RNA sequence: GCAGAGGUUCUAGCUACACCCUCUAUAAAAAACUAAGGACCACACGA
């Protein structure tokens, strides 16, 4: 659990595209199957995408490269 | 708040009211001109009586 | 009837060695209180305990004055005995021996051990000293006393600080059961002067309580 | 779901706990019907009573 | 008239009293006033507004 | 009874229909807790044909804002009662006197917060004394209407229903009085041709305490009517 | 640290008396004191009514002829019938009053076992001699309060509140006694206001073991 | 399980937001189950 957002809109300071940000990776955390690369303590997507945002390790570029490491991944099985 | 720069979550009337009776002297009072070792004192203190 | 519900000591989460925090699990409404309330008495009320309670400084006499060397003022040599935290076992009224010169602090480790007259915080800073002439000493009597006691109650007199305990605050809150409505959480978050643990102070001051109530234990 | 509204409906016990679990961090809108200003309407993380 | 009336029960005529907490068991300082004020229940219930 | 009125709660009190007042003075020849029976004194006596004045009192009734219009006889066999005396104390009044609310002990201090604002913060003691404890009558209108092939029956032959949903009703699909109904059970059969059972509306509990079957001529009344 | 013990268990009536400790220690006082008026008014093994069962009454809100009460507040006065259980833990009470007159307490067709305390408690007033009330009224144990609702059948059922609270006012009053040579023994005296259903000094007792047994949550024995 | 019908129950049940199985012109070994729902004006007010 968690109270505020500071720590997070501070790497991401639009406070918006924290919102998308972090709205996108909750979204491959829970319709998708990656699991949260932050430790879970029982805690909700969102909040768990708070704290791989504050932790410096996901961002929106660092989502773009997820995205097109698993295209990558997916076209090289198809070949 | 967008309003103003004063900030909106602003302690109203009853906890403003408690911070003034703890904020406040009055020239004689039980124990009063004893030294004390720190905050946690003198909690230990009122909570003492 | 007389079935109630008793947690067992459900989160003891110790920040430090000085300062821990017992939350207990959901108790019938109307005793988280009643023993919070109860445990805060006996801890800021009485317990055994050794603590100074006056001082005879060798060079100064009375309750206002200053000698040089020592910046801090006679006042503060007073209160950092205050938080002097001493232990002894057995021997009650032992008096202990100060007696330091030379430029720098004066640490609760330069007191004589003075037989079994432990002091949990060696390192406690209490008067710095500016010159190597300069010879502080004093004869700081500690006691194990039971309870605080100010000076005003009753050579320079201070107060005592006899409970090793130094705050006791509990925040009791809501707390769930699967059918039950509310029953109370009890938050027990408690420093000590570093004498005796946390969780071995509330279980000393418990155990005081219920030798106090020996009288109609039953069952 | 019609086993689920079923439970729901009875709500037994193993309801309650399923549902302090669903709000573990699940922010609710609070509104007051006269709203004015955008501080009129918050979130809270709902805590249950 | 109220304050004779006071005094005549056996009752503080300055019309506080010194309610000890029933958590803390500690005296209240700055005794509180103490009476029977005639308390209605309004319509507006909340199990018909929940 | 407020404890600091205006005396003419009095006046308020017997004023309005809510307390059976006493028309004729006498002394109580009969009480009971549904009637008042008068006996007249010689004075106030009519000429010929006398006798008493039955107050005959209205026992609980739903009001407009679904209140106990209730009235209790506030006095006992053989205590004379005189011209435009008050007998049954209806509702919200005491021996005559309006009481509105109740009164209790009020101390005017923050207690933690719990009064932050305007809140009150009263004690258990109010609700284990059942001090504030408030009757609410609800009403569940239900029709039979002139259905195409067959009219509206009210029948206990309900489809689709077990013998939870029977319990309650009678051998003519109306809830016996004094059933501990709660949301969603069947009160009133209303079988349609083709099932249309008036059912407690969900959140609503307690007691039923009177059904009445109107009904008009050219229907034989069912069991239960 | 000496310990408490009772001394005086003074009873002033039938209704309340006052039960006094002779030795306490400094602090100490209004410690005990608090904990004590706290677990007696929360938690204290009651008797009161819970269920009745009228002859001729279906739902509470009915009116049974020849009484001068409307059965609604002939519950009401039930749920504070003073009676005390010895040897079971629930029990159902006959009453069968005939004739004109109010129906004390002392009407209840009582057994050895169970004793009512207040035998002037008016229940309902008849006013016919052809008129009877008869009452089936069960009495079970418990603590503190539980209303009819949340108690987890037959039409006759009353579910009356429960107020299984034998005590009504508890009030203690530390004191200065000169125990002995030892000043500062600060005399604690319990002036607790019962219903007449539970001694003083067992009150006194089962707080006390209650308040030992949860305080043993975090200490051995 | 997407176009229909049948099945052990209970008239009818083919994903209708809807619950199990079969196949493309044929009906039964089988327990948990079922219904998609309703507008406009006056008044007492309440924040």
């Amino acid at each position: 659990a968690r109270v505020t957002v500071q720590d997070a809109v501070e790497k991401i300071g639009n406070r918006f595209d924290l919102v998308l940000v972090a709205a996108r990776r909750a979204r491959q955390m829970q319709v998708g199957g990656k699991d949260p690369l932050v430790p879970e303590e029982n805690d909700k997507t969102t909040v768990i995408a708070l704290r791989e945002i504050e932790e410096g390790l996901i961002n929106n570029q660092i989502l773009d490269v997820r995205e097109r490491q698993e295209q990558q991944e997916q076209e090289a099985a198809e070949l | 708040s967008p309003a103003n720069g004063e900030p909106i979550i602003v302690p109203s009337q009853d906890v403003v009211l408690g911070l003034y009776y703890m904020t406040r002297d009055c020239v004689n009072a039980k124990g009063e001109g004893m030294v004390l070792t720190g905050p946690k004192e003198a909690e230990r203190l009122y909570r003492s009586g | 009837v007389t079935e109630f519900l008793k947690p067992r000591l459900v989160d003891i989460e110790q920040v430090s060695s000085t300062h821990a925090k017992v939350t207990l699990e959901p108790l019938e409404r109307g005793f988280g209180h009643t023993l919070g309330n109860a445990l805060r008495r006996i801890l800021l009320s009485s317990m055994p305990g050794c603590a100074v309670t006056e001082v005879e400084i060798d060079g100064v006499l009375h309750e206002y004055s200053t000698k040089e060397g020592v910046q801090e003022d006679i006042l503060e040599i007073l209160l950092n005995l205050k938080g002097l935290a001493v232990r002894v076992q057995g021997k009650d009224e032992v008096i202990l021996t100060l007696n330091k010169s030379g430029i720098g602090p004066v640490t609760a480790a330069d007191i004589t051990h003075d037989g079994d007259v432990e002091i949990v915080k060696p390192q406690h800073v209490i008067c710095h000293l500016t010159d190597e002439n300069a010879s502080i000493s004093m004869r700081i009597k500690v006691q194990r006393g039971r309870g605080y006691v100010p000076a005003s109650t009753r050579r320079l007199l201070v107060d005592a600080c006899y409970s090793p305990v130094e705050r006791i605050a509990y925040n009791v809150e809501a707390a769930r059961v699967e059918q039950r409505t509310d029953l109370d959480k009890l938050v027990i978050e408690m420093e000590t002067n570093g004498t005796i643990d946390p969780e071995e102070a509330i279980r000393r001051a418990a155990t005081i309580l219920a030798e106090q109530l020996e009288a109609f234990v039953d069952l | 779901i019609k086993a689920a509204k079923k439970m729901v409906e009875r709500e037994e016990a193993v309801v309650w706990d399923i549902l302090d679990e669903v709000i573990r961090e699940h922010p609710v809108l609070l509104n007051r019907a006269p709203t004015l200003h955008r501080l009129g309407i918050q979130a809270f993380e709902p805590v249950l009573i | 008239e109220i304050k004779e009336l006071l005094k005549l029960g056996d009752l503080p005529t300055s019309g506080q009293i010194r309610l000890y907490d029933g958590r803390t068991g500690e005296q209240f300082e700055r005794p509180v006033t103490v009476g029977y004020m005639y308390m209605l229940k309004l319509n507006h219930l909340v199990d018909d507004k929940m | 009874k407020p404890l600091v009125g205006t005396g003419m709660e009095r006046a308020v009190a017997v004023d309005s229909g809510v307390t059976a007042v006493a028309k004729r003075g006498g002394v109580v020849q009969y009480v009971d807790a549904s009637r008042i029976v008068i006996k007249v004194n010689e004075d106030e006596m009519y000429p010929g044909e006398a006798g008493i004045d039955i107050y005959n009192l209205t026992k609980y009734t739903r009001s407009n804002q679904n209140t106990c219009i209730n009235q209790m006889p506030c006095v006992s066999l053989g205590e004379p009662v005189e011209r435009g005396d008050v007998l049954a104390d209806g509702p919200s009044t005491d021996l005559g006197e309006l009481a509105l609310g109740q009164n209790m002990r009020v101390a005017f201090m923050p207690w933690n917060g719990y009064n932050f604002e305007d809140s009150i913060l009263v004690s258990e003691r109010v609700v284990q004394e059942d001090r504030f404890t408030t009757i609410h009558i609800q009403e569940l209108a239900c029709v039979s209407r002139d259905t195409k092939l067959g009219p509206e029956e009210i029948t206990a032959d309900i489809p689709n229903v077990g013998e939870a949903a029977l319990s309650k009703l009678d051998e003519s699909g109306i809830v016996y009085i004094g059933a501990e109904v709660t949301g969603g059970d069947i009160l009133v059969g209303k079988v349609t041709p083709k099932d249309s059972s008036l059912r407690v509306p969900n959140g609503v509990s307690g007691t039923v305490i009177d059904v009445q079957v109107f009904t008009r001529d050219g229907v034989e009344k069912d069991k239960r009517a």
